RNA sequence: GGGCGGCAUAUCUGUUACACGACAACGCAGGUGUCCUAAGGCGAGCUCAGUGGGAACAGAAAUCUCACGUAGAACACAAGCGUAAAAGCUUGCUUGAUUAACGAUUUCCAGUACGAAUCGAGACUGCGAAAGCAAGGCCAGCGAUCCUUUGCGAAGAAUA
RNA sequence: AUGAUUAGAGGCGACCUAUUCUCAAACUUUAAAUGUGCAAACAAACCGUGCCUUAGCCAACUGCAAGGCCGGAAAGAAAAGAAUUAGAGGCACCAAGUGGGCCUUCUUCGGUAAGCGGAGCAGGCGAUGCGGAAUGAACCGC
RNA sequence: GAGUACGACCACACUUGAGUGAAAACACCAUAUCCCGUCCGAUUUGUGAAGUUAAGCACUCACAGGCUCAGUUAGUACUGAGGUCAGUGAUGACUCGGGAACCCUGAGUGCCGUACUCC
């Protein structure tokens, strides 16, 4: 029965990453910046190996992402969708039932310009999922969600548009 | 040059395969181990043909690929390149050393040949009924290049495959077999229902 | 295509399913292997664990003996049983735990003959005493089994641990886990422990609840009934009393829904009936 | 072997069987140990601890010692001319009950029995009789044996 | 033959080796004389290698996210064996790598020693709520007589 | 599964999925034959709210563990193919030669091979003639 | 006839698709003052009962894949013992005994305890 309340898709996270690329002063900018958007710590993610082309190195902090639940994610993502324009791709949406868009202004978020920091952008990501995922993530018994109640990228792009109201693109790449 | 191949018979030692642990092996002789038309489907070529090796010895890979020559030529030449497939089933895995008596006298990998049992099938050849003297003449030419005693026999089965020649026709026609290549399979009634093994 | 399958037929030829009760998430094997294990000088002398779950809805307490056929229970008290007694909300909470423990702890020592011998805490008051056991008659002893829970400072699975203590039975246990706890400080406030285990927590958050009520998921059957946040601890005391009292008492006390099973010629039949069908149409 | 370790040789003797690995079950830490039982010595490869030497690997001794953790076993060991009561100490999971004394046992069960059933004046079981005897034989269905050219034609492969 | 070479001179893994154990060659393929205050001990969390779907710069490969993933990864070092709510990875606390009354065993074996190892009994401990686990890093990594050298036999008390 | 390996087929050439030709001392799901431990009633084992002791275990004992004591029953090990024995078992003491081995069935490694070098199980010769293979340490018989 | 907690053996129990599920459970679920822990009350911990069987869970099905037990493969392969057996040999068969494996095909798709609860 797909009428049951119980199969509305709601926001399950959104997750916001900034790889600098380069720990140091930009990384502690990044966190800043981060910490104002977010209202949250964030953490520093490490790098896993050794790249040449890019520097990196590893166990270097390279990046700082954050994971946001709740009220605070749907404002965010409303903010970030705004600043998409309301739209998105086709090839945006995951076959998992999420999405995600990359904003390369981090001064467009209505936050403000304070020179202490500098311009970003970043990574936004929105995991959409229904209520009983937790059967997956539970400690004790621990098993597998139903194939039906998963969302699909079909599913996910309804809820966008319909919800937001935004417009997809139907295109490929 | 190479040692005579009186040497290397009678298969007097353990499978000594080239691996991780006995490395410097220089390539097998024979490279292609099918000629004519391969990729003619099961229904063109009825009539199989064996060269059955009736010794436990070893085969090597210069009297392997003399022996696929000269079944290539003979077939070429007193019939068509189009009518028959030869398939050299023997492959040789098993290296030869030479110590090149004395102490540390473990030799190096010098050669590549093959184990070949009693019964085994060394060389088959699909082909028609047209030309099966031509085949048997050609398996008896490149039998020449073998050691060892080695008959030539008639299959029962269609081709190479493994469904007898008096019933292949039938069963085909009947839609029992699918058809992969140059072999086939008997479909079973086993599965999920399909479009396949309806039968 | 393009992406290779990984749970082929190799796959599942090689497959090494896990114990039942780990695929189902339930056992963890090398604790349970460690906590049935005994010295072999013992030969099999009697062992017992405290066995305490909690379900989103009940508290589960039972004194198990570890057997090869199967685990026998010797004795067993749920939070259900608590109305009988007095509790009527809150079955999950700290109080619930403790009052469970204790029932627990007072109904094992009934059926074991002991329970006029051993007494434990008349009153409650939080604090840690030392369990009396052989590493005057000993207490009977039980181990605590928390199963796959978080053993955090503060764990309901420790309030039933301590209200099984105070009932008479002797748990070993150190107080660290206990609400109250000081990590920082390697101290114990009893204050704050008997404050939980009469659920002043409990009280306090309904006072809250209730005063912005005023201002209604939360404690719907609470508000619901006319409970008041300064009847709470006269209420679980009055409970530890009537527990104490007597432990026997509990709650005041084949159509087949099955379907059954197609016999294999019956499959082959249906199977063949359909093939047949698909013939008909090709 | 090229070496002579503790474990020297044991790559196939020392491993679990297909799809029967992981650590000894419940069944076997219950299982209670006496001074005096026989005992199947069979190491576990997945404890490592108190492991016996690939010598008593499939060993039957008896029980000489019981520990905390641990059994002690005597096992016979030839050497030489004569035969040596080895005592190894190996931990209870590489040790099993051994069924070695179950029929006999039972026959002692089934004399007492037996014993108790005379006694008692209650029918003794009848004897089973010798499947050695002769008797009439009435034949159902009778075959010919006999080698037939098919027979022939089949063992040809090809 | 000896010499040169090499080490088959002490020793570890697989194989030869013939489904108990044992088995030769200057047989085959490789190791050892180290390394580690953590890479030892314990508790708790977690899952690995890879594979797809997706996300500014960002691409085959930087991080984020969702699934699938019987181990195809890791476990100092050679090789087996073993291990998945771990034996792997992170993290917290620690010194069970200390003593250990001449306890008893296995391996080589003459049933001698050494080296490794096993089951214990004491003392003082560490981690853990607990059951428990741990006197190193499982299995290779090492050394007689004589000589040298270091530690222990504090202080006090006893008419003995 | 891990390693190799041939060719067609169905969804640039790969890639994927079903197969297909051929293999392994240092691969293996499976798996013999020959083996190899233990047991098969006289210091034992079996039975008993049997009794005593314990500074052993268990929350306790009448339960378990261990030494005993007192009784019982004993095809003295039935019947089902249901063992056999030129079957005195144990325990020492003192010493000799020997510590170059060779051959063979079967299994086996190095070597093109060797009346070559090196192993396993077991029989031989060495140490042994006699009767046979014309002749031969070892083959056949004894 | 079922459920829950603890289990024993650890696929006849797993994996993939679908469908059905009385009661009570179990579970999704609500929430964050206190106990506790996180970048994030996601996990975890505390507090609680407005909704839902949509998931989990349990059953049923599939000429399903695996797994289990058989048959067949096959008295074949191999093998203990024997010959002044055959054969130049490679190797074979024979005599007295033992005796496999895959493919392929048939059947089946958990079972057994302790305690409490619902029918
Ligand atoms: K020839
Ligand atoms: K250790
Ligand atoms: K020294
Ligand atoms: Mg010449
Ligand atoms: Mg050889
Ligand atoms: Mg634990
Ligand atoms: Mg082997
Ligand atoms: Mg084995
Ligand atoms: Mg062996
Ligand atoms: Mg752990
Ligand atoms: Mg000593
Ligand atoms: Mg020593
Ligand atoms: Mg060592
Ligand atoms: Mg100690
Ligand atoms: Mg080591
Ligand atoms: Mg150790
Ligand atoms: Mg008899
Ligand atoms: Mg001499
Ligand atoms: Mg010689
Ligand atoms: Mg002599
Ligand atoms: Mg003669
Ligand atoms: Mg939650
Ligand atoms: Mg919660
Ligand atoms: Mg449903
Ligand atoms: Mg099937
Ligand atoms: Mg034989
Ligand atoms: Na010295």
């Amino acid at each position: 029965k797909a009428a049951n309340p119980m199969r509305e898709i709601v926001v399950k996270k959104l997750c916001i990453n900034i790889c600098v690329g380069e720990s140091g002063d930009r990384l502690t900018r990044a966190s800043k910046v981060l910490e104002q958007l977010c209202e949250q710590t964030p953490v520093l993610s490490r790098a896993r190996l050794t790249v040449r082309t890019f520097g990196i190195r590893r166990n270097e902090k390279i990046a700082v992402h954050c994971t946001v639940r709740g009220k605070k994610a749907e404002e965010l993502l409303e903010k970030g969708l705004k600043v998409k324009e309301f739209e998105l791709k086709s090839y945006n949406f995951a076959d998992t039932g999420s999405f995600g868009f990359g904003i390369d202004e981090h001064i467009d978020l209505g936050i403000k310009y304070d020179p202490s920091t500098g311009i970003y952008g970043m990574d936004f990501y929105v995991v959409l999922g229904r209520r009983g995922e937790r059967v997956a993530h539970r400690k004790r018994k621990c098993s597998r969600v139903g194939h039906s109640h998963h969302v699909t990228k079909e599913e996910a792009m309804k809820w966008f548009e319909k919800v937001h109201d935004g417009i997809i693109f139907q295109a490929k790449k | 040059a190479r040692r005579p191949s009186r040497c290397y018979r009678f298969c007097k030692n353990k499978p000594y395969p080239k691996s991780r642990f006995c490395r410097g092996v220089p390539d097998p002789k024979i490279r292609n181990f099918d000629i004519g038309r391969r990729r003619a489907t099961v229904d063109e070529f009825p009539v199989c043909i064996h060269v059955v090796s009736r010794e436990l010895e070893q085969i090597a890979s210069e009297a392997l690929e003399a022996a696929r020559i000269q079944a290539n030529k003979y077939m070429v030449k007193r019939a068509n390149k189009d009518v028959f497939h030869m398939r050299t089933r023997a492959h040789p895995f098993h290296v030869l050393r030479i110590n090149k008596g004395m102490r540390g006298a473990f030799g190096k990998p010098n050669g590549v040949c093959a184990r070949v049992r009693i019964g085994q099938i060394l060389l088959s050849m699909r082909t028609k009924e047209a030309y099966v003297p031509q085949a048997f003449e050609a398996l008896r030419r490149a039998k020449m290049k073998f050691p060892g005693r080695q008959i030539i026999v008639m299959s029962k089965y269609w081709g190479f495959t493994n469904i007898l020649r008096t019933e292949y026709e039938a069963l085909r026609d009947a839609g029992k077999l699918e058809q992969r290549g140059t072999h086939c399979k008997l479909i079973a009634p086993k599965g999920k229902i399909t479009m396949r093994n309806v039968m | 295509p393009f992406v290779k399958v990984v749970k082929n037929k190799a796959y599942f030829k090689r497959f090494q399913v896990k114990y039942r009760r780990r695929r189902e998430g339930k056992t963890d094997y090398h604790a349970r292997r460690q906590m049935v294990l005994q010295d072999k000088t013992k030969f099999g002398s009697p062992k017992y664990r405290l066995v305490v779950r909690i379900t989103n809805k009940d508290i589960i307490a039972q004194i198990v003996q570890a057997k090869i056929v199967g685990d026998e229970v010797v004795m067993a008290a749920y939070a259900h049983e608590l109305p009988a007694f007095g509790i009527e909300h809150g079955l999950t909470n700290y109080a619930a735990a403790y009052a469970t423990g204790l029932l627990l702890a007072r109904r094992t020592l009934a059926k074991l003959g002991i329970a006029d011998k051993f007494q434990g805490a008349k009153e409650a008051d939080g604090s840690y005493s030392a369990v009396r056991t052989k590493k005057e008659r000993f207490p009977f002893k039980a181990i605590l089994d928390v199963g796959l829970a978080r053993t955090t400072t503060g764990a309901r699975v420790f309030g039933v641990l301590k209200g099984a203590v105070d009932g008479g039975m002797a748990v070993p246990h150190r107080p660290n886990r206990f609400p109250g706890y000081n990590k920082e400080k390697s101290s114990l406030d009893a204050k704050v422990h008997r404050d939980r285990i009469f659920g002043k927590h409990v009280a306090d958050y309904l006072k809250q609840v209730k005063e912005e009520a005023s201002s209604c998921v939360q404690f719907s059957k609470y508000m619901a009934a006319k409970v008041l946040p300064e009847s709470i601890e006269g209420m679980y005391k009055k409970a530890h009393a009537a527990i104490r009292a007597d432990p026997s008492k509990s709650l005041p006390k084949h159509k087949s829904y099955k379907t059954k099973k197609l016999s294999g010629a019956e499959k082959r039949a249906a199977a063949k009936a359909k093939v047949a069908a698909i013939r008909e149409r090709l | 072997v090229h070496s002579y370790g503790y474990k020297s040789g044991t790559r196939h003797l020392f491993a679990k069987k297909f799809r029967k690995h992981g650590v000894p079950s419940v069944s076997t830490i219950l299982t209670n140990i006496k001074v005096g039982d026989y005992v199947d010595v069979v190491a576990d490869s997945a404890v490592r601890e108190g492991m016996p030497h690939k010598y008593y690997h499939g060993r039957t001794g008896i029980v000489w010692n019981v520990t905390p953790r641990g059994v002690g076993v005597i096992i016979n060991k030839p050497v030489r001319t004569r035969t040596l009561r080895k005592r190894i100490c190996v931990r209870f999971e590489h040790v099993r009950k051994s069924r070695c004394q179950e029929a006999f046992k039972a026959k002692e069960h089934q004399f007492q029995a037996y014993l108790a059933a005379k006694k008692a004046g209650k029918a003794l079981p009848p004897l089973q009789k010798s499947s050695r005897l002769g008797g009439i034989v009435r034949p159902k269905n009778v075959e010919v044996l006999a080698r037939r050219v098919a027979d022939y034609e089949a063992m040809v492969p090809y």
